[PDB]
C-alpha cells in the first residue's frame, strides 16, 4: 500500500491531477522499522535486485566511536534520551539513526585508564562535560547508523559544541 | 587516652545534645480552652520521671565518691516509673486506642478540610 | 458546634503524642550515657586510679561533665515543673512559679524531683481510678460487678523485689572499670549473670524503640491533522449506534455519587 | 498454588528463541517434542507480539506483531489463526468494538486510529497528536484517544465527526479507562495525578493525587482501571506501585507494590472467575494475583520473557500474555477456575504440563538502592537474601527501613 | 420533628420488607428488649441542627440470661415461652442448658434503602454495632431517664377538666445518641434468623457470623429454610459455638440428600465453608479432627473396594463401577479425615459434594455447574486419584 509516486500528488499549479495507471512495484514503499532497546532481534530483507536489507526491530548493543581519541568499542544501549524529529520516538525509546541515546561508559573508562594510565597528563586532559559523564557512568551519544536499513545502531560521542548544543536541549 | 576520659567524653558529647533537644522540645511545648488527655499527661509525666532516673542514675555513678555505686534511690524511681507505664498505663490506652484514632482522624480530616 | 470540640481534643491528642516521640529521642540520645555510665568505676580508690592514670586530663572533662549536668537537671527540673502546672497535675501554681524562678542546687534539685515524684504519685491514683471506672463502665463491666489498673499498680509495685533482679539482669555484659579489682578488694559488699551495680533497661528500651517504631508506620498547520478538524469524515459516519438502555445506575444516583467523589432536644 | 504454562518457550531466560529454531531441526528425535502440544496452532508472532485481547464473544482473539505489524485472529473453536493481516505502522493500542472479531479500532505509533472491518481496512483517520491509549464508549459509541499534550482527543462514530477535545491540567494522558457502570473515565496524567471527568457532560469531577510515602522519587500514572461493581478503582503507577481506591474516598484502601520497581503494565479484575475479591496487576517481568481485600498474594507469573500485555479468558482460569519472545505464553491455573470450553480435555492433561511454581512474597533491592538505605551492613544476614543483583527484603522491612532513610 | 424522623425509619423498615403488619410497630415501642439504633450520614454543622435521613436501621431483641431451672421445667414439659427465641430453639435442638443462661441479643432486622444496596453500609453498621457490644465506644468528655406520672397527680386530676398535653420538651431526653453517652449491656453473643439466600449468607459470612442451626421444613410464603448464624464477642468465651458448627456440619452433611438436594452445590458448599470458619477462629487446639485410621479405614473399606478404586483412577474401571465408594469419600473428606494431605477445588468440592451428599447425577451437575459432562468426569477422576495416592501412603 505504500507507494512514492509523485503522481498523487498534484500538480505545481494545485491542478489535481488524474490517475495515470495502477500503482507498480518499481515504485513501492515499505514501513518504517521502529527498532528498540532490547536482546537484539533483527531479520533479513529481500529488496529489488538480489540486495538484502537487515530490519533491527531490537538491538541493546552498538559500536560506538569515540572520535576525539580516535576509537570505538561496543557497548551496552542505556536509552533514548533526546530526538530531534520526535519526542515520542524518545518516549518509546526508538532507535533512530541523529536519536541522543545514553550509552554505558565502562569500556570507554577502561580504555581511558590503560593508555593513559589516568582515573603524559596534559594529552589525558579532556573536556569538563565528558569528564563528568565518565563520573556518572553514562555518555550521551548519537546514533550515525540507520537501524532500519542496516540493522547496525552505530553511532559517536557527543563532544563540544554539538554536545553543548544537545545538552542545553535537554 | 585513658578509659575514663574516652567514657567522660561520651557523656559530654551525650549531654550536650540532650539539652539542644530539650530547649528544642520546650520551645515547642511553651509555644502551645484545650484540655488535653488526662491518661495520657500521666503517661507523659511517667516517663519524664523515668528518663530522670536514668539521670540520677548517671550523676550517682559520676560522682567520684560513689557512696552508693548502687544508686539504689535512682534505682527505685526508675522501676516506679517503668512499672506505671508498663502494666497501668499500657492496657487502659489499648481499651481506649479506637476513638482516640476516630478522634485524630477527624480532626485530620477538618484539617484538610480547612486548607 | 461539636465538631470544634471534637477536632481541638484531636489537636491536643496530636500535640500529646509529637511530645513523646520528641521526649523518647531524648532517651535514645540518652541512651550511650546509660551504657558508658554503666561502665564507670564503682569504688573511691578506682575513681582515683581512673585520675591518676591522667591526672590533668581526668580533670577539666570531669568539670566540663560536672558543669553541664547542673545546667541538664536544673533546666530539666524547670522542665518539669512547667508542665505539672500546665497539665494541672500540681494545684499550688504560686509555688510552681516560686520554684521556676529560683535557681536550685544538687541537693536542692534532688528535693524538687522527690516532690515532683510524689505530687504525681497522687495524679496517679487519681487518674488510674477514673478511666478503669469509664473502661469498666463502656465495656459493660460496671453491669457485669480484670484488677483495677491502680490496683495493678500498687500490687506489682508491691512485688518490688522481683523487679530489681529484672533490672541487675546484665544482658549486655557491661564490666565497670576496675570492676575485677574492686571485686578482689572487697569493696563490693552487695556482690558479696546478675550484677547488683550494672543497670540494664535494654528491654524496655527496645520496647519503647518498637512502639515509636510502630506507631510511624501506621500514621505513614492544517496539513496532517495538526489542526483539529470536526467536519463529517463519512467513512466512520454510523459506524455503531448508540445504546439507549445507558448505564446500568440511575442517573439520580450517577450525579449523586459523583458530587460524594473522593469527598426538643435534637442532638 | 498450582500455575500450568500450557505453551511457550521453555528455555533459559538467557538464552533467545531463534537458537532454540536451530536447536529444533537437532531435537527433532527427542522424543519430549512429539510429546509437546500446541494449545492455538500458529500462536506466535514472528519476532514479537505488543497486546492481546479477548473477544467478548469468547470464540476469537486478537493480536498484533512486530514484524510485519500483522493483526493475527485466532479461533478458539477452531483452535487456529483465523486469518493474516498486515498493517503500515506498528500499533499501539486497539479495541474490538463488535462481539466478533469483525470490527477492531486500532490506534498505530504513527498517530493515526485506523478501522478494520470485517472484509478489511475501511478508512484512515489521523490526530492531531501521538496517542498513548483508546477506549471505546458503549453508551455514547465516542472514541476517546488519550494523547502526549493535554487535550484528550474525542472522535464520535455516530456523526463520523471528532467532537471538541477534553482540555487536561496536565500534558501526558498515558492510559485512560471508563467505568461500565457509573461512566466515569479516569485519566492517567504523567504526573502524579489522576483526571476523573464526567461523559455525559464535559467536566472534570476530582483529581487525585496520588501519594508514596516509601518513595520521594517522582511517578507516572501508568495504568488505570475499573471494577464491575463500580466503587473500586485501582491505579498503577511507573515505580511498580498499584494503588486501590474505594473513589469515593481519597485515602487508598490498600497500597500493594510489586517488587522490581517497574511500570505496571496491566492490571484486570478476576471477578467473574469466582471468589470477586482478586486482582491482577501485571509488571513487564511479573504479573500477581492478589485479594483486594487482605492484601495477600494468591499465585505468582514469572515468564523467562518480559511481558507488553495481559488478557484474562472470562469465566476461567486461562490467561494470555503478550511477550517479546517469538511464542506468547500461555497460562493456566484450575484453582482459580475451570479452563475454557474449547479447552475441554485441558485437564486431563495436567500432570503432563509443566506445572511451574519467593520473589513475588519478598522484596527485590538492587545493590545501589541497598547503599541508598544505608543496609551494607546486614549483606550476608539472613534478613537479606541475595538472588541476582538485588538482596529480597520483608517487605515491612523495605518499609520501614526507608522510613528511616 | 419526632413523628418525621419517626416516619423515615419504616419508610426503611418497611420497604425491606415484602408485607408487613401494624401489630410490629406495638411490639417496637413497648416491649423492654427491644432497642432502636440507626446509622446517619455525616452531619454538615451548616444544616443547623436538621435531622439526616437514615441510611441503616437495625433492631436488636436482648434475648438470653434465662434462669437454669426454668430450662429444665419448660424443656420437660415441651413448652415454649414467648420471646427469646434463640436461646430456645438453640437448647432444644442441642439440648445444652448453660446456653439459655448466656446473655446475647438477636439483630430482629435491619433495613437499607434500596437505591443504596450493596455500597457496604449494613456491613459498617453491624461493625460498628460489633464494637459498641464489645465496649469500645467508651466516654472521653471528662442521666435520660423521665419520670413517670405519679399516684398524687392521678389522683388530683378530673375526668373533665383533664389537661392532656404532649411532654414538656425540656424533660425529654435527645431523639439520638452517641454511643460513648448510653452504656451497653453486657452480652456474649449476637445471633441473627433469616431464609438462607445466597446474598445473605454472603452478606452474613463476611460479618463472620457462624451457621448453628437450619430448620428442615421451608417456609411456605418463601419455600425458604430460615438459618440461624451466630458471632460471639471478643473477651468471651467461645468454645461452645465451636461444638455448635461441628455438630451442624455433620448434622448438614448427612442431611443434604434428605430436604436441601434443592439447594445449589455453590449454596452448600458456602454453608460449609462458613462453619468451618468458626474452626478457624478458635486458635485452641484442644478440639481438633482426628484423622481417619489405618483400622478404621479397613472397616469402612474392604481390599478388593480399595483395588477398585485404585483401577479407576488407573481408568481401567467405568465410572458406575465405584458408585459405591461416594458417599463415604464425601463425608471423610468433608468431615476432614482425610486431613491435611488432600485439598481441592471449590468447584471439585461441588462437584464431590453433589454427588456424595446432595446425590445429583453428573450430568445434573454438569448443568448445574455450567460444565459439560465430560470436565465433570475428567475433573472427578483426578479427585478419585488423589484420595487413591492418600489411601496408599497411608497403607
Amino acid at each position: 500500500g505504500i507507494s512514492r509516486d509523485s503522481r498523487h500528488k498534484r500538480s505545481a499549479t494545485g491542478a489535481k491531477r488524474a490517475q495515470f495507471r495502477k500503482k507498480r512495484k518499481f515504485e513501492l514503499g515499505r514501513q518504517p522499522a521502529n527498532t528498540k532497546i532490547g536482546a537484539k532481534r533483527i531479520h533479513s530483507v529481500r529488496t529489488r535486485g538480489g540486495n538484502k536489507k537487515y530490519r533491527a526491530l531490537r538491538i541493546e548493543t552498538g559500536n560506538f566511536s569515540w572520535a576525539s581519541e580516535g576509537i570505538s568499542k561496543k557497548t551496552r544501549i542505556a536509552g533514548v534520551v533526546y530526538h530531534p524529529s520526535n519526542n515520542e520516538l524518545v518516549r518509546t525509546n526508538t532507535l533512530t539513526k541523529a536519536a541522543i541515546v545514553q550509552i554505558d561508559a565502562t569500556p570507554f573508562r577502561q580504555w581511558f585508564e590503560a593508555h593513559y594510565g589516568q582515573t603524559r597528563a596534559a594529552s589525558a586532559k579532556i573536556e569538563s562535560s565528558v569528564e563528568s559523564q565518565f563520573s556518572a557512568g553514562r555518555l550521551y551519544a548519537c546514533i550515525s547508523s540507520r537501524p532500519g536499513q542496516s540493522g547496525r545502531c552505530d553511532g559517536y560521542i557527543l563532544e563540544g559544541e554539538e554536545l553543548a548544543f544537545y545538552l542545553r536541549r535537554l | 587516652m585513658s578509659e575514663l576520659n574516652a567514657l567522660l567524653k561520651d557523656i559530654n558529647g551525650s549531654l550536650t545534645a540532650t539539652s539542644e533537644s530539650l530547649e528544642r522540645l520546650s520551645g515547642i511545648y511553651s509555644n502551645s480552652p484545650a484540655e488535653k488527655v488526662s491518661l495520657l499527661s500521666l503517661k507523659n509525666g511517667s516517663m519524664l520521671g523515668y528518663i530522670n532516673s536514668l539521670l540520677m542514675l548517671i550523676g550517682n555513678r559520676l560522682d567520684d565518691e560513689c557512696k552508693d555505686p548502687s544508686a539504689m534511690d535512682a534505682r527505685e524511681r526508675s522501676i516506679q516509673h517503668r512499672v506505671v507505664l508498663e502494666r497501668g498505663v499500657k492496657p487502659l490506652e489499648k481499651k481506649l486506642a479506637y476513638q482516640l484514632d476516630k478522634l485524630t482522624r477527624a480532626y485530620v480530616k477538618m484539617e484538610k478540610e480547612y486548607k | 458546634q461539636s465538631v470544634q470540640r471534637d477536632a481541638s481534643k484531636g489537636y491536643s491528642i496530636l500535640q500529646q503524642t509529637k511530645l513523646f516521640d520528641n521526649i523518647i529521642d531524648l532517651r535514645i540520645k540518652l541512651q550511650k550515657a546509660v551504657i558508658a555510665a554503666n561502665k564507670l568505676p564503682l569504688t573511691t580508690e578506682s575513681w582515683e586510679e581512673a585520675k591518676m592514670d591522667d591526672s590533668e586530663e581526668t580533670k577539666r572533662l570531669l568539670k566540663e561533665n560536672e558543669k553541664l549536668f547542673n545546667n541538664l537537671f536544673n533546666r530539666l527540673i524547670n522542665f518539669r515543673i512547667k508542665f505539672q502546672l500546665g497539665d494541672h497535675i500540681t494545684q499550688n501554681e504560686e509555688v510552681a512559679k516560686h520554684k521556676l524562678s529560683k535557681k536550685r542546687s544538687l541537693k536542692e534539685l534532688y528535693q524538687e524531683t522527690n516532690s515532683l515524684d510524689s505530687e504525681l504519685k497522687e495524679y496517679r491514683t487519681a487518674v488510674l481510678n477514673k478511666w478503669s471506672t469509664k473502661v469498666s463502665s463502656a465495656s459493660g463491666n460496671a453491669a457485669l460487678s480484670n484488677l483495677p489498673a491502680d490496683v495493678q499498680v500498687e500490687n506489682q509495685l508491691s512485688d518490688m523485689s522481683r523487679l530489681m533482679k529484672r533490672t541487675k539482669l546484665n544482658r549486655r555484659n557491661i564490666t565497670p572499670l576496675y570492676f575485677q579489682k574492686d571485686c578482689a578488694n572487697g569493696r563490693l559488699p552487695e556482690l558479696i549473670t546478675e550484677n547488683p551495680y550494672v543497670f540494664d533497661d535494654e528491654d524496655f528500651y527496645r520496647v519503647l524503640l518498637n512502639d515509636l517504631i510502630d506507631k510511624k508506620i501506621s500514621n505513614a498547520k492544517a496539513s496532517k491533522g495538526r489542526k483539529l478538524n470536526y467536519s463529517v469524515q463519512d467513512p466512520i459516519a454510523n459506524y455503531e449506534a448508540p445504546i439507549t438502555s445507558g448505564y446500568k445506575w440511575s442517573d439520580d444516583q450517577i450525579d449523586e455519587f459523583f458530587a460524594g467523589l473522593l469527598g426538643i432536644q435534637i442532638f | 498454588v498450582s500455575v500450568y504454562q500450557v505453551s511457550g518457550t521453555n528455555v533459559s531466560r538467557s538464552l533467545p528463541d531463534w537458537i532454540a529454531k536451530k536447536r529444533k531441526r537437532q531435537l527433532k528425535n527427542d522424543l519430549e517434542y512429539q510429546n509437546r502440544v500446541e494449545l492455538i496452532q500458529d500462536f506466535e508472532f514472528s519476532e514479537a507480539s505488543n497486546k492481546i485481547k479477548v473477544s467478548r464473544d469468547g470464540q476469537y482473539c486478537m493480536a498484533t506483531g512486530t514484524y510485519k505489524p500483522q493483526i493475527h485472529v485466532y479461533d478458539f473453536a477452531n483452535l487456529s489463526l483465523k486469518f493474516d493481516r498486515h498493517t503500515d505502522a506498528e500499533n499501539v493500542d486497539f479495541t474490538i468494538l463488535s462481539d466478533d472479531w469483525t470490527k477492531s479500532v486500532h490506534l498505530q505509533n504513527d498517530r493515526s486510529i485506523q478501522f478494520q472491518n470485517k472484509g478489511g481496512l475501511h478508512y484512515t483517520t489521523r490526530i492531531p497528536k501521538f496517542g498513548r491509549s483508546l477506549v471505546y464508549n458503549k453508551v455514547n459509541c465516542d472514541l476517546y484517544v488519550g494523547a502526549s499534550g493535554n487535550e484528550l482527543y474525542r472522535l464520535n462514530l455516530e456523526k463520523g465527526r471528532f467532537l471538541n477535545p477534553f482540555k487536561l491540567d496536565t500534558e501526558g494522558v498515558n492510559h485512560v479507562s471508563i467505568n461500565e457502570v457509573n461512566g466515569l473515565l479516569a485519566a492517567g496524567t504523567e504526573t502524579n495525578v489522576v483526571e476523573f471527568w464526567d461523559p455525559r457532560s464535559r467536566s472534570r469531577v476530582s483529581k487525585l493525587y496520588l501519594e508514596n510515602n516509601i518513595d520521594n522519587r517522582p511517578f507516572q500514572v501508568t495504568t488505570t482501571s475499573f471494577r464491575n461493581d463500580g466503587l473500586t478503582f485501582a491505579c498503577g503507577t511507573s515505580n511498580g506501585y498499584s494503588y486501590i481506591y474505594d473513589l469515593r474516598t481519597s485515602e487508598p484502601s490498600i497500597i500493594k507494590d510489586q517488587g522490581y520497581g517497574f511500570d505496571i503494565k496491566k492490571i484486570i479484575w478476576l471477578d467473574n472467575v469466582g471468589t470477586e475479591n482478586k486482582i491482577v496487576t501485571c509488571d513487564k517481568r511479573i504479573a500477581k494475583i492478589w485479594d483486594r481485600l487482605d492484601g495477600k498474594a494468591y499465585a505468582s507469573m514469572e515468564p523467562s520473557v518480559d511481558i507488553n500485555d495481559i488478557e484474562h479468558v472470562p469465566g476461567t482460569g486461562m490467561f494470555f500474555t503478550a511477550n517479546e519472545s517469538i511464542p506468547m505464553h500461555t497460562y493456566y491455573i484450575p484453582s482459580l477456575g475451570p479452563s475454557p470450553r474449547w479447552c475441554s480435555f485441558l485437564d486431563s492433561i495436567t500432570e503432563e504440563l509443566e506445572e511451574k511454581p519467593v520473589y513475588s512474597n519478598y522484596r527485590f533491592i538492587t545493590r545501589d538502592d541497598v547503599k541508598k538505605l544505608n543496609l551494607t551492613h546486614l549483606v550476608g544476614s539472613r534478613v537479606l537474601r541475595a538472588y541476582m543483583h538485588g538482596f529480597f527484603i520483608n517487605t515491612e522491612l523495605y518499609d520501614k527501613v526507608s522510613l528511616i532513610a | 420533628v419526632s413523628e418525621n424522623f419517626l416516619e423515615k425509619m419504616m419508610a426503611l423498615y418497611v420497604s425491606s420488607h415484602y408485607k408487613n403488619s401494624p401489630n410490629d410497630l406495638q411490639l417496637m415501642s413497648d416491649a423492654p428488649a427491644h432497642k432502636l439504633f440507626v446509622l446517619l450520614p455525616p452531619i454538615d454543622p451548616k444544616d443547623g441542627g436538621r435531622i439526616p435521613d437514615p441510611l441503616c436501621v437495625i433492631q436488636i431483641a436482648l434475648e438470653g440470661e434465662i434462669s437454669k431451672e426454668s430450662v429444665r421445667n419448660s424443656l420437660s414439659r415441651g413448652q415454649r415461652a414467648g420471646g427469646d427465641l434463640i436461646p430456645w430453639l438453640i437448647s432444644q435442638q442441642f439440648q445444652d442448658e448453660e446456653f439459655a443462661s448466656l446473655s446475647g441479643a438477636r439483630i430482629v432486622r435491619i433495613a437499607t434503602n434500596p437505591e443504596y444496596a450493596s455500597m457496604g453500609y449494613g456491613s459498617r453498621a453491624i461493625e460498628l454495632l460489633r464494637d459498641y457490644f464489645e465496649g469500645k465506644f467508651t466516654d472521653m468528655s471528662e442521666d435520660y431517664s423521665i419520670k413517670r406520672v405519679s399516684d398524687k397527680e392521678l389522683a388530683k386530676t378530673n375526668l373533665l377538666k383533664d389537661d392532656v398535653k404532649l411532654r414538656d420538651a425540656k424533660t425529654l431526653p435527645p431523639l439520638l445518641l452517641k454511643l460513648s453517652e448510653q452504656p451497653p449491656h453486657y452480652l456474649h453473643y449476637l445471633g441473627v434468623s433469616y431464609g438462607l439466600t445466597q446474598s445473605l449468607h454472603k452478606f452474613w459470612k463476611n460479618n463472620s457470623f457462624v451457621p448453628v442451626y437450619l430448620r428442615q421444613t421451608a417456609n411456605d410464603l418463601t419455600g425458604e429454610h430460615t438459618c440461624v448464624m451466630l458471632n460471639v464477642l471478643e473477651g468471651r468465651e467461645s468454645n461452645w459455638l465451636v461444638e455448635f458448627a461441628k455438630d451442624f456440619r455433620k448434622r448438614f452433611l448427612s442431611l443434604l440428600s434428605y430436604d436441601f438436594h434443592k439447594f445449589t452445590a455453590v449454596q452448600a458448599l458456602s454453608v460449609i465453608e462458613s462453619s468451618k470458619k468458626a474452626q478457624d477462629l478458635s486458635d485452641d487446639e484442644k478440639h481438633d479432627n482426628k484423622e481417619l485410621t489405618r483400622t478404621h479405614l479397613d472397616d469402612i473399606f474392604s481390599p478388593f473396594d480399595l483395588k477398585r478404586l485404585d483401577s479407576y483412577s488407573n481408568n481401567l474401571l467405568d465410572y458406575h463401577v465405584i458408585g459405591d465408594m461416594i458417599p463415604m469419600l464425601a463425608l471423610l473428606y468433608f468431615g476432614d479425615k482425610m486431613g491435611d494431605s488432600v485439598k481441592l477445588s471449590s468447584v471439585q468440592s461441588a462437584i464431590l459434594l453433589a454427588i456424595g451428599l446432595q446425590r445429583k447425577n453428573i450430568d445434573t451437575i454438569a448443568k448445574e455447574l455450567n460444565l459439560p459432562s465430560n470436565q465433570t468426569i475428567a475433573m472427578f477422576a483426578k479427585i478419585m486419584r488423589k484420595m487413591s495416592q492418600y489411601f496408599r501412603q497411608l497403607l
